[PDB]
RNA sequence: AAAUUGAAGAGUUUGAUCAUGGCUCAGAUUGAACGCUGGCGGCAGGCCUAACACAUGCAAGUCGAACGGUAACAGGAAGAAGCUUGCUUCUUUGCUGACGAGUGGCGGACGGGUGAGUAAUGUCUGGGAAACUGCCUGAUGGAGGGGGAUAACUACUGGAAACGGUAGCUAAUACCGCAUAACGUCGCAAGACCAAAGAGGGGGACCUUCGGGCCUCUUGCCAUCGGAUGUGCCCAGAUGGGAUUAGCUAGUAGGUGGGGUAACGGCUCACCUAGGCGACGAUCCCUAGCUGGUCUGAGAGGAUGACCAGCCACACUGGAACUGAGACACGGUCCAGACUCCUACGGGAGGCAGCAGUGGGGAAUAUUGCACAAUGGGCGCAAGCCUGAUGCAGCCAUGCCGCGUGUAUGAAGAAGGCCUUCGGGUUGUAAAGUACUUUCAGCGGGGAGGAAGGGAGUAAAGUUAAUACCUUUGCUCAUUGACGUUACCCGCAGAAGAAGCACCGGCUAACUCCGGCCAGCAGCCCGGUAAUACGGAGGGUGCAAGCGUUAAUCGGAAUUACUGGGCGUAAAGCGCACGCAGGCGGUUUGUUAAGUCAGAUGUGAAAUCCCCGGGCUCAACCUGGGAACUGCAUCUGAUACUGG
């Protein structure tokens, strides 16, 4: 229920960067970012419809670390919710409570913040929710817990996301180790290489 | 019988039975005797019968052994039979 | 009898009754005439769990229907709160 | 004021009794069509007043035999 | 405010093309099974086949406030003491707390199981009249006075047993008359007729024949008319296939009369009439429980009817009735049959398609568990007893959902493995190393909620002649949990206990090396000596506590085309015509309002589906409200079109 292997070849293979890795160092010093993995990376082929269609899925799939039940909930819940079905499910995507943490400057990557929340580590409202996948609602309170507070972790993390951009729909607050989440972010706030059409052909077909 | 309850609920139905079929017997008797007076033509043997015969059937009727719409459907059917001769 | 009583729904462990006027014969959970109320025994006391109408258990007891001792104690605790 | 149907008479061979055919128009379920649909009663005639052919107003009733639970009400239009 | 915002194609006939046409695939889904593998939890599900046969335990009892009673244990008791004189230990007493057996009342027709039969004697929808209805409930009345029995018991006695027989005795709210008798039954009427039962709590005095009568309260009893509920009955429409089944029917269709039922009715009988059903599929044959619903689908449809809820049928097979308000009765009765068992050989006993469980069948489906603590049920004034319903627990990855199997750093990129143009590349920050963390599992400590009640006390009110007893209402005290070591929380230790399956020629994401049309693969179109298709390795791809294969339904399949297809040559115009049933029908006026349309009312069970919220740390799940249930009937109108 959860991908333990190497984090980098996720990359290679889709040829971006999926922020798998902390940032103490560019990825392209620690492997080859555009060729992808195995004996056969050098080449590559041309890609079909389905080929590209599924590359998408499995991108967004890797950057936010969903697998595919829950990623199939997902659309499913995104498809019935009323508007565009893609921005809903990039909003329901980014709603999770590990994702938040990891945005929120606890996490260095989306790992070590999932580490954080299952652990027992993340409160939100001031009730201990360790539930990666828990649907974070407007004006929730994210904060690190007493006990956790004294972790190093937090601090590189702290540290490693003020060197990052700063997330428009939270106000977080490095001394208290507390965030909040004021809204849901729109179509405009995530990414801009991330074609959610893509998916949604892949999941109607 | 298996159960205590089944038992003597079987040992109280015939008791029940033997002591329903004597009334009913009885019942059947003193009607028997309205319509064969009926048969015969006799009309104060008939008027006789009948009063004979419908207390002992409002009492059955009364008691439980018949409804009280038998009780009437005979009382109403001897009625209409005796009043076609006299 | 026609008797008012409580039919347990709900999940394991997390019992939800719904008040329901049933002939006495039936199952609990089985044929019923008329649906009352629902009482919510694990309540957070945050929000509601005794909302059984009064004018149609009133109505019915009116017509010889029976209450059962639950039912009986939620109506006197919804006359008391209310 | 009383719920009837209407019909004509088909048999009446029968004694105190009639045959009536109610004819009905109903849309086929699957390809949309007014199909014609017919729903033979046997009526209680009293009196033997039905002839074949006579269009008759009938209501229901108590069963009056094995096949017979309607009874006449009254002719409407009398074989001709 | 929301609660139809919904529709994808690909491979394969040919040297190639277009069309036609079938086969196959990509999607969901399951009561699943098998193979490899397998950490935890929540919620659900779990004999689909042999309605095959069943060992064993439990699944329906209860009331002493109906009754005679006392056999058992607990006490009171009068009288006799071992005697270590305050332990008193046994002789007799229903005196009472209770209670075995027995009569009696209520319940065993509910609850639980299965889908054999049933193609309409059923179910669904909508109507109806000729009916009954225990317990619950409203109103009005009555509740008087007697008798004969009988179980238990006693004595004798027959049987291996099961179970009886005879004689005697006793009680009742058991049974039977008498009186009474109307807004009840019969009858137009006059009139005739029909019922009952007590028990319990307490008590001021008056009167007691020392039991108590007398007062009050509660409860029970009988009669009638209603309510509610349940059930019985009738009609219309709908509800599989077959014409290689076209005629069927003698109680058959109807009528009069008798009977019968709670009730209408050929329900039954006598007689009379000669009908009735059928091409809108009667009859016959095969299959089948029906529905809300479930799966699929854009929809229309197709398939289906496990769990949950309603209805029906069945209870070893066939038949039958008895009791009862209700049965023709799963754990009742009688008979017959098959089978199994006990036997003293004369006779007996039984029915898991109740909960576990066994053998068998099968590819396949679980424990001979805990508790009545909650809900409901039966009985009881109540306490309470019973409850395999039910609440839980055990087993199974069977499904859905959630979480974990670590995190960060980590190179000239170690070793080995694989490839190599022998330069190197890849496995690969992957590992090792370093720093950190401890969800879940393991050990220990705290700890909600499911709990309402019930009991004992007092106080107030009502009732009453009564400041008793009883009912209601406040408060006080001591308690009521199977789950259970609960959920949840806190502490400890250590990465420590936790990743596999399928695939990589195209469809279809994923490529190289090595070993001869053989071995083998294959869902549809490879292998005859450098095979991305066989087998192994490296690498990669997709899913992930699962992954694949098989079986099955729908989709794609516009491939049964109503929405939504065709027939010159691809499958398809009868050889031609006449013509009954049927289908359709020029044009105008009037009328009707059957089709059609509009509005309203009733109904369309709950659950499920969908929408907005709420509670479980999230989800699954549970749940409030709404929408929906596209349908049917009735009533009132419209008159353009179809019909008369």
């Amino acid at each position: 229920a959860r991908y333990l292997g190497p984090k980098l070849k996720l990359s290679r293979r889709e040829g971006t960067d999926l922020f798998l890795k902390s940032g103490v160092r560019a990825i392209d010093t620690k492997c080859k970012i555009e060729q992808a993995p195995g004996q056969h990376g050098a080449r590559k082929p041309r890609l079909s419809d389905y080929g590209v269609q599924l590359r998408e899925k499995q991108k967004v799939r890797r950057i936010y670390g969903v697998l595919e039940r829950q990623f199939r909930n997902y659309y499913k819940e995104a498809a019935r919710l009323k508007g565009n079905t893609g921005e809903n499910l990039l909003a329901l995507l980014e709603g999770r409570l590990d994702n938040v943490v990891y945005r929120m400057g606890f996490g260095a990557t989306r790992a070590e913040a999932r580490q954080l929340v299952s652990h027992k580590a993340i409160m939100v409202n001031g009730r201990v929710v360790n539930i990666a996948s828990y649907q974070v609602s407007p004006n929730d309170v994210v904060s690190i817990r007493e006990k956790a507070k004294k972790q190093s972790r937090v601090k590189a993390a702290l540290e490693l996301a003020e060197q990052r951009e700063k997330p428009t729909w939270l106000e977080v607050d490095a001394g208290k180790m507390e965030g909040t989440f004021k809204r849901k972010p729109e179509r405009s706030d995530l990414s801009a290489d991330i074609n959610e059409h893509l998916i949604v052909e892949l999941y109607s077909k | 019988a298996n159960i205590k309850s089944a038992k003597k609920r079987a040992i109280q139905s015939e008791k029940a039975r033997k002591h329903n079929a004597s009334r009913r017997s009885m019942m059947r008797t003193f009607i028997k005797k309205v319509y064969a007076a009926i048969e015969a033509g006799d009309k104060a043997a008939a008027q006789k019968a009948f009063n004979e015969m419908q207390p002992i059937v409002d009492r059955q009727a009364a008691k439980g052994l018949i409804h009280k719409n038998k009780a009437a459907r005979h009382k109403a059917n001897l009625t209409a039979q005796i009043n076609k001769l006299a | 009898m026609v008797t008012i009583r409580l039919a347990r729904h709900g999940a394991k462990k997390r019992p939800f009754y719904q008040v329901v006027v049933a002939d006495s014969r039936n199952a609990r959970n089985g044929r019923f005439i008329e649906r009352v109320g629902f009482f919510n025994p694990i309540a957070s006391e945050k929000e509601e769990g005794t909302r059984l109408d009064l004018d149609r258990i009133a109505h019915w007891v009116g017509q010889g229907a029976t209450i059962s001792d639950r039912v009986a104690a939620l109506i006197k605790e919804v006359n008391k709160a209310a | 004021k009383i719920r009837t149907l209407q019909g004509r008479v088909v048999s009446d061979k029968m004694e105190k009794s009639i045959v009536v055919a109610i004819e009905r128009f109903v849309k086929h379920p699957i390809y949309g069509k007014f199909i014609k649909r017919t729903t033979k009663l046997h009526v209680h005639d009293e009196n033997n007043e039905c002839g074949i052919g006579d269009v008759v107003e009938i209501r229901e009733c108590r069963p009056l035999s094995k096949t017979k639970s309607w009874t006449l009400v009254r002719v409407v239009e009398k074989a001709v």
